[PDB]
């Protein structure tokens, strides 16, 4: 399965 | 560079970043742990429990009686799994999350139902159902406070609702 990484000030 | 461009930003569940996985089939994300089943990590192409629950719908009125007492073969177990995710789904169920603060004749909470479901711990529905109603049913022995009792009453009343839509359970 594929990832992301992704936050909140971004 | 974003490996999905076309996936949520997002969990679906608790709707906040961090390392989400995501769905080939739709553009939903997901915490390795907010989805459930819990997401198979290592499976391509990977579809969400919203894909797998659509698939099982549309290739698939009835008796309570009769839903719960079906064994916790792949369709129901993925059925009450989903069932599970939708109250996940709404914010005040954070509350009926973790072990709670008390003392009851059996304690039960959210995640121990996700652990148990997960370990496939349940033979019927009946099991699931039945961990499900005893949170409400021991929340409205041991509070008295207006505000976590309506609380409580709403998410009641979601799981419910959730669980005779997603079994198509008759009316009247
Ligand atoms: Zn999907
Ligand atoms: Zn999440």
């Amino acid at each position: 399965a594929r990832t992301k990484q992704t936050a909140r000030k971004s | 560079s974003d490996p999905c461009p076309e996936n949520s930003n997002i969990c679906e569940v608790c709707n906040k970043w961090g390392r989400l996985f995501c769905c080939d089939t739709c553009p939903r994300s997901f915490h390795e742990h907010c989805h459930i089943p819990s997401v198979e990590a290592n499976k391509n192409p990977w579809s969400c429990i919203f894909c797998r629950i659509k698939t099982i719908q549309e290739r698939s009125g009835h008796q309570e009686s009769e839903v719960l007492m079906r064994q916790m073969q792949p369709e129901e177990q993925l059925k009450c799994e989903f069932l599970l995710l939708k109250v996940y789904c709404d914010s005040k169920s954070s509350f009926f999350a973790s072990e709670p603060y008390y003392g009851p004749q059996k304690p039960m909470w959210l995640n121990k139902v996700k652990t148990s479901l997960n370990e496939q711990m349940y033979t019927r529905v009946e099991g699931f159902v039945q961990d499900m109603r005893l949170i409400f049913h021991n929340h409205k022995e041991f509070y008295r406070e207006d505000k976590f009792t309506r609380l409580g009453i709403q998410v009641q009343d979601i799981f419910e609702k959730n669980f005779r839509n997603i079994f198509a359970i008759q009316e009247t």
